């Protein structure tokens, strides 16, 4: 149906029947892209658009194009102190496994997810289990030690 | 009548040349079309970013709130 | 009577440009 | 060697024609690049605010080292005896 | 006068500046602080696709007489305390060391609306008076104030 160019970077299509909602068009992107739903904004014809009005209220149909600004902050920012006293934050979302969260910390400080290990509020984290099901709020501070 | 046939070669060999620049000034115009519209988003980038960076002071605020009703919590525990 | 050579129409030798291309004779 | 004449006549009230045309697009590339100048500057401006919204970032990324050093010398007195 | 410049932010607010041949760039965002009143770090200079750094000249990156500079106005200063009313509301201030507390008074009025003669700050126990600069009562970067108010 309709086209996607992130920045002058990479180019997307996609089909969606164009009475579609803009939260089940960022969707089908974090579907192509796995960039959460919350960490991208869309514009068409100089504006941005928003959740609630859809597709067919902006009037966009057919082959046009639709450009994509990564956003920089996430919902739900968390933070992570080490020994050193080294600190670090994270975007992420309440769904993310922790197998999920040790591959960004390796993102930026370049450190393997085998070794890493977590710790939150007196309970050592394994994984396949969601930040939901460690009760962690936002702006939470997880402590976290080497093997 | 076979002398003015001589200027009304030259004046369609004109209109060649006049289109030839039509064409490159049309041509070119559109290279640096795809150039202005990269400017509306642009435009916009900016004011995602911004609204952002004032999301971003909201959060410390509201943090650095907690750290100064800590350093109450703290200070009357000095006995 | 010419055929413009960017629509291929056939024109009148009286006109000097296009009836569809303001387009000259020889291009 | 009535038309040769009265198409000598439509031939340059062509030429003008195509003249004024001419004009319209030349004025039109100038302003073309005046908004093009623009661009450079907003690239920028993109990537000041974001460098800025980054040395936010820092400031809160440090300030929750404060907190934690808070909450626990706040564990620490909690625990008089 | 040698020469002079025009100076645009991103609308149509255009100004315009007395530059020797070869004057520092801090200078000239120090004359911006002279005419327009915004600190030199809140400010970024840019000419042709580049911005210009702290250092450096103006016949360094080739400025011939009459030739424009485009402004972008930073989000923030150097330094940023913070102010805690007794309503229970906190807000935030941007400054360097060297501004005057009349100077940080008159930015909280801008915030929330109060003046300055009917308005007093307290840091860490003990009560500020004026004129005196921040670097003299010894603020750090991230030092809360306390703020109560005045009659007259
Ligand atoms: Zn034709």
């Amino acid at each position: 149906q309709i086209f996607v160019k992130t920045l002058t970077g990479k180019t997307i299509t996609l089909e969606v029947e164009p009475s579609d909602t803009i939260e089940n068009v960022k969707a089908k992107i974090q579907d192509k892209e796995g960039i959460p739903p919350d960490q991208q904004r869309l514009i068409f014809a100089g504006k941005q658009l928003e959740d609630g009005r859809t597709l067919s209220d902006y009037n966009i149909q057919k082959e046009s194009t639709l450009h994509l600004v990564l956003r920089l902050r996430g919902g739900m920012q968390i933070f992570v102190k080490t020994l050193t006293g080294k600190t670090i934050t994270l975007e992420v979302e309440p769904s993310d496994t922790i197998e999920n969260v040790k591959a960004k910390i390796q993102d930026k400080e370049g450190i393997p997810p085998d070794q890493q290990r977590l710790i939150f509020a007196g309970k050592q984290l394994e994984d396949g289990r969601t930040l939901s099901d460690y009760n962690i709020q936002k702006e939470s501070t997880l402590h976290l030690v080497l093997r | 009548l076979e002398d003015l046939k001589q200027q009304l070669q030259q004046a369609e060999e004109a209109l060649v040349a006049k289109q030839e620049v039509i064409d490159k000034l049309k041509e070119e115009a559109e290279q640096h079309k795809i150039v202005m519209e990269t400017v509306p988003v642009l435009k916009a980038q900016a004011d995602i970013y911004k609204a952002d960076f004032q999301a971003e002071r909201q959060a410390r605020e509201k943090l650095a709130e907690k750290k100064e009703l800590l350093q109450e919590q703290l200070e009357q525990l000095q006995r | 009577r010419w055929a413009c050579q960017s629509c291929t129409f056939e024109n009148e030798a009286a006109a000097v440009l296009c009836s569809i291309c303001e387009r000259p004779r020889l291009a």
